[PDB]
RNA sequence: UAGGGGAUCGAAGAUGAUCAGAUACCGUCGUAGUCUUAACCAUAAACUAUGCCGACUAGGGAUCGGGUGGUGUUUUUUUAAUGACCCACUCGGCACCUUACGAGAAAUCAAAGUCUUUGGGUUCUGGGGGGAGUAUGGUCGCAAGGCUGAAACUUAAAGGAAUU
RNA sequence: GAGGUAAAAUUC
């Protein structure tokens, strides 16, 4: 039956928005359907920035960060250790898990 | 829109009998509501009320002593014999010894009660218990 | 013999309240079954029905029995406990308890003539359990009580002689529809009737007055 | 005010949307229409006379395995095949 | 089975049936 | 509730709420009494002479048994302009 | 590894809160004296008993045990907790001895009629 | 019918003012409470003094006149009002309920616990939520110390308070112990203030 | 259907693997199509699976659009006026949170509430599961199809919510 | 505030 509220997605009064792609199967999915996860990075890895100072001829370099915007559909962010099966009753929690 | 004042004009106050609140304000009330809470003020199912008046339709706050049930209505205003009044106070009335199934005669919006010893008839409005 | 630990239950044992209407004037809860017994010794037991309820276990297949016991004499009183045990026999004897602690009164009155020897209800009254809705409608003298052999005993258990019954929903079980009519004769006593219009100065509670031996001691 | 019309100069809407929602039950459909007159083969009968064509060995449905030895009766006032049953144990060798 | 491949095979089933009926016309 | 002659027949006349006029029935577990005492100069509470309020389980259940009773023991005479009846 | 049970806590709980005279935190008078002041069947659940009573009778003397009172904690902490301050009592005003009363709270004081000292400071938005 | 004597003085009108028993809630306000009177700004309101203690006088009425003084549990689940009900039993009967409310003691009449008062006090109905709701089941009258944005349902008469200061919640309770013991006279004069320093109702930090 | 476009993706189809078989999932290539003009068709889980109009019933925090008040803040050239923002209030929104007096078979619902203490106005649809959204007839369309729409016969269960 | 991951597996 009739499990959740909006049931799929965040459309509230508007019937269609805007179809994206995923990014890791392809998939066409709803923009507010498809889940969101600002994956911030820096541009090298925590190992990487010991010998980057020695082989730096820079005095002070601020490092930079890889920011992208990538979407999941609701089958290969499940499978992926993403988002988990939870409770009926701790469905309702929308906070971010810290 | 609206269809029938008195219809509007009751479930404010079958709305106040049941969470309990004293007072009511209707609106666009006429005055056949006006011969009609006469009919539960002499009965003693309202108290005191207070048609204030501005130009377009005025204004009604019935103060209730909450000694009412439920007064309701009855739509459209069926056409009612004198064999045919035990019909109705027996459908929509809990017992014999009270309830007032009033129905608008000739002489005005008035009980059944009064309408057996006038004996008069004409169409119906509503019930008051 | 028997020893109360709830403050009524020591005025019960004292004597000092005498008849079960005074319990029921100022809602006071029931919570032992000996409250109702020294009082009114002419309750009558009757079981309606005996019904296996399963579960489904990993190894075989569990089952208990559900028992509807309905108790209660004449002069509007009665009581409704349903309760399930392993057996059938254990069943009954706490099925009857909550019956006890689930006293109500029912009001009964007159169809048309205050002539005297009350036989039928006030007003129209209707309990919903479930789905199940039963419309108590008063009835003339020598009506006979029109409803289904199960609400037809709770109701001979009631002191109600007359009365009209009509029924809505699956009423082929008997745990909602009798429940059904429970709450219906419960809301006689809930309903604004008129020459009632009087205000009594609300009495002292006994609570208040015999607190000297409604004690810990 | 539940879907229904509840005008007082209202009754023709109230009698024809009734005679289209007549055609719903099983028994207001079979009465009209002669089903039982024109199929069925007692033509709105109780009873009928006919003709063993021959005997008949019909196997019971599941769950069930027996024999229950019917008859094919030919009737005379339409000339219908009709199936037809022996309500007793043995009343099979009592008919040819 | 599933209603829409039971829609399907009704529907070429029309197409099957009609274009026989208009071959006798 | 009476008949021809004598007997009142049919006792139990229930209680009734002091703020919504409603029938306080017997299985109402939420039915709550207030015993008011009366008091006097030099302390002297004399226990025994009560102002008994009686509030029903409907108006604890809407959550107004704060405000019903600022109506009904003001008119006693035992608060001043606290409660205000214009709102 | 090993992980004691209830039975030898609700024990050890009975001996700590009345029997806190007469036994130390050392192993050995607390081993041969539960010989006679208790009924224990066997030697090895008397051990077990009297190695968890040492085992708290360790942390008594660090810190306060929660959920156990040995009937000195009844008495030390009742003499400590009418602690009664003396006159910097926070309330009584002896330190800027007016009282500081916003702009809205003085309007409060002039609709009750009585007469206090305010001292008048505005707060910003 | 309380003639001159009962009303506030100026002298226990410097306690409330300054243990910030004026200061009202947030920006979330109950419409259930017709206490709002000149908000102060920055979000907050202010509670009237002149209300507080005519709502703290018949709270403490109720208390007197009942035959049993032990029949008048005090709950307190808060960790700053836990000190203020433990003494609430050193001046009248009233045994109280502080820490865990043990839930089961107003119905259960097995276990050991098991309380059977006639009114309960409550410090905060948000915390103490499972004695407001246990005590519509056995029909006790609920008295609460209800701040501005606290949930009315199913609690009498109520004294507007502040629980958000550690001063705050215990000079109420030093003035409930007080008029319960002005009442039911064993001091007999209330122009002379009580006899002890009103220090000893506030919680103590562990440091 | 007839022109223009035809970069990608790509129903058909050809191949490479997997597989007992693989006309598939996966890999590669590639039409029709995706784009547009001029016409047709007009069905979707066209769903909020919840007709529309009107009234009443409950609290709370946000936000969009407009408006009114500030002992307001900031931008400032000389103080301004605007704009942005804050606070308070009020309409019209998309909604949400906590609750149950109420409603429901329950999941749940400020509405599905004010409904046996069953009548505000009004339109449409449904009467066990199949056979049937099929047959025939009429009508529309270039076609695929859309709308209207049974019977014979067969079965006693199908189905919903929830618990283990 | 970032921290790994897809072979095949049909029936009673
Ligand atoms: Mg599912
Ligand atoms: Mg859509
Ligand atoms: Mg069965
Ligand atoms: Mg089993
Ligand atoms: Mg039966
Ligand atoms: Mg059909
Ligand atoms: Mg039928
Ligand atoms: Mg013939
Ligand atoms: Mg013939
Ligand atoms: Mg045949
Ligand atoms: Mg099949
Ligand atoms: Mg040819
Ligand atoms: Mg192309
Ligand atoms: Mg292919
Ligand atoms: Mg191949
Ligand atoms: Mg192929
Ligand atoms: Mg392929
Ligand atoms: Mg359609
Ligand atoms: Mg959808
Ligand atoms: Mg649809
Ligand atoms: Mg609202
Ligand atoms: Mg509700
Ligand atoms: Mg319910
Ligand atoms: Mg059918
Ligand atoms: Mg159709
Ligand atoms: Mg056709
Ligand atoms: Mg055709
Ligand atoms: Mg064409
Ligand atoms: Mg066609
Ligand atoms: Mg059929
Ligand atoms: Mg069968
Ligand atoms: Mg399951
Ligand atoms: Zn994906």
């Amino acid at each position: 039956p009739k499990k959740r509220a909006s049931n799929g997605r965040n459309k509230k009064g508007r019937g269609h928005v805007k179809p994206v792609r995923c990014v890791n199967c392809s998939k066409s999915i709803p923009k507010d359907k498809a889940i969101k996860r600002m994956a911030i990075r820096n541009i090298v890895e925590a190992a990487a920035v010991r010998d980057l100072s020695e082989a730096s001829v820079y005095p002070e370099y601020a490092l930079p960060k890889t920011y992208n915007k990538l979407h999941y559909c609701v089958s290969c962010a499940i499978h992926a250790r993403i988002v988990r099966v939870r409770s009926r009753e701790d469905r309702k929690n929308r906070a971010p898990p810290q | 829109t609206r269809s029938s004042v008195l219809a509007d004009a009751l479930n404010a106050i079958n709305n106040a009998e049941k969470t309990g609140k004293r007072q009511v304000l209707i609106r666009p009330s006429s005055k056949v509501i006006i011969k009609f809470l006469q009919v539960m003020q002499k009965h003693g199912y309202i108290g005191e009320f207070e048609y204030i008046d501005d130009h377009r339709s005025g204004k009604i706050v019935v103060q209730l002593n909450g000694r009412l049930n439920k007064c309701g209505v009855i739509s459209p205003r069926f056409n009612v014999k004198i064999g045919d009044i035990e019909k109705w106070t027996a459908n929509l009335l809990p017992a014999r010894q009270f309830g007032y199934v009033i129905l608008t005669t000739s002489a005005g919006i008035m009980d059944h009660e009064e309408a057996r010893r006038k004996h008069v008839s004409g169409k119906i409005l509503g019930f008051v218990y | 013999g028997w020893v109360p630990v709830t403050k009524l239950g020591r005025l019960v044992k004292a004597g000092k309240i005498t008849t079960i209407e005074e319990i029921f004037l100022h809602s006071l809860p029931v919570k032992e079954f000996q409250i109702i017994d020294t009082l009114l010794p002419g309750l009558q037991d009757e079981v309606m029905n005996i019904k296996p309820v399963q579960k489904q276990t990993r190894a075989g297949q569990r089952t208990r029995f559900k028992a509807v016991v309905v108790v209660g004499d004449s002069n509007g009183h009665v009581g409704l406990g349903i309760k399930t045990a392993k057996e059938v026999a254990g069943a009954i004897r706490a099925g009857i308890i909550i019956a006890k602690l689930s006293v109500i009164p029912i009001r009964r009155g007159y169809w048309g003539t205050n002539l005297g020897q009350p036989h039928s209800l006030a007003t129209k009254t209707t309990g919903k359990c479930g789905s199940v809705t039963v419309r108590l409608i008063p009835a003339p003298r020598g009506s006979g009580i029109v409803a289904s052999p199960a609400v037809k005993k709770l109701l001979q258990l009631a002191g109600v002689e007359d009365v009209y019954t009509q029924s809505n929903g699956k009423t082929r079980t008997l745990e909602n529809t009798l429940k059904a009519a429970f709450v219906a004769i419960g809301n006689t006593y809930g309903f604004l009737t008129p020459n009632l219009w009087a205000e009594q100065p609300l009495p002292v509670s006994p609570l208040d007055i015999y607190s000297d031996e409604a004690s810990a001691q | 005010g539940k879907g229904k019309p509840r005008g007082l100069n209202s009754a023709r809407k109230l009698r024809v949307h009734r005679r289209n929602n007549r055609w719903a039950e099983n028994n207001y459909k079979k009465r009209l229409l002669g089903t039982a007159f024109k199929s069925s083969p007692f033509g709105g009968s109780s009873h009928a006379k006919g003709i063993v064509l021959e005997k008949l060995g019909i196997e019971s449905k599941q769950p069930n395995s027996a024999i229950r030895k019917c008859v094919r009766v030919q009737l005379i006032k339409n000339g219908k095949k009709v199936t037809a049953f022996v309500p007793n144990d043995g009343c099979l060798n009592f008919v040819d | 089975m599933r209603a829409k491949w039971r829609k399907k095979r009704t529907r070429r089933l029309k197409r099957k049936r009609r274009k026989v009926r208009a071959r006798s016309k | 509730m009476e008949n021809d002659k004598g007997q009142l027949v049919e006792l139990y006349v229930p209680r009734k709420c002091s703020a919504t006029n409603r029938i306080i029935k017997a299985d109402d577990h939420a039915s709550v009494q207030i015993n008011v005492a009366k008091v006097d100069e030099e302390g002297r509470a004399i226990p025994g002479e009560y102002v008994t309020y009686a509030l029903s389980g409907y108006v604890r259940s809407r959550g107004e048994s704060d405000d019903s009773l600022n109506r009904l023991a003001q008119n006693d005479g035992l608060l001043k302009n606290v409660w205000s009846y214009s709102r | 590894g090993r992980v004691r049970t209830k039975t030898v806590k609700r024990a050890s709980k009975a001996l700590i809160e009345r029997y806190y005279p007469k036994l130390t935190l050392d192993f050995q008078t607390n081993k041969r004296l539960c010989d006679e002041i208790a009924t224990i069947q066997s030697k090895r659940l008397r051990n077990k008993i009297a190695g968890y009573t040492t085992h708290l009778m360790k942390r008594i003397q660090k810190g306060p045990v929660r959920g156990i009172s040995f009937k000195l904690q009844e008495e030390e902490r009742e003499r400590k907790d009418q602690y009664v301050p003396e006159v910097s009592a926070l309330d009584l005003s002896r330190s800027n001895g007016v009282l500081n009363v916003d702009n809205q709270t003085s309007d409060l004081v002039k609709s009750l009629g009585l007469k206090l000292p305010l001292s008048v400071i505005n707060v910003s938005a | 019918s309380l003639p001159a004597t009962f009303d506030l003085t100026p002298e226990d009108a410097q306690l409330l003012l300054a243990a910030n028993t004026h200061l009202g809630a947030r920006n979330v306000q109950v419409h259930q409470e017709p206490y709002v009177f000149n908000a102060r700004p920055d979000g907050v309101h202010v509670i009237n003094v002149g209300k507080t203690w005519e709502k703290l006088v018949l709270a403490a009425r109720i208390i007197a006149a009942i035959p049993n003084p032990e029949d008048v549990v005090a709950i307190s689940s808060r960790t700053f009002g836990q000190r203020a009900v433990l003494k609430f039993a050193a001046h009248t009967g009233a045994t109280p309920i502080a820490g865990r409310f043990t839930p089961g003691s107003f119905t259960n009449y097995i276990t050991r616990s098991f309380k059977e008062p006639r009114l309960v006090i409550v410090t905060d109905p948000r915390s103490d939520a499972q004695a407001i709701k246990e005590a519509s089941y056995v029909n006790i009258p609920v008295i609460a110390l209800t701040d501005l944005d606290s949930p009315s349902e199913f609690v009498d008469v109520a004294i507007p308070c502040n629980n958000r200061g550690k001063h705050s919640i215990g000079l109420i309770w030093y003035l409930l112990a007080r008029e319960v013991l002005r009442l039911r006279g064993a001091l007999v004069d209330r122009t002379q203030p009580w006899s002890i320093m009103p220090d000893l109702y506030f919680y103590r930090d562990p440091e």
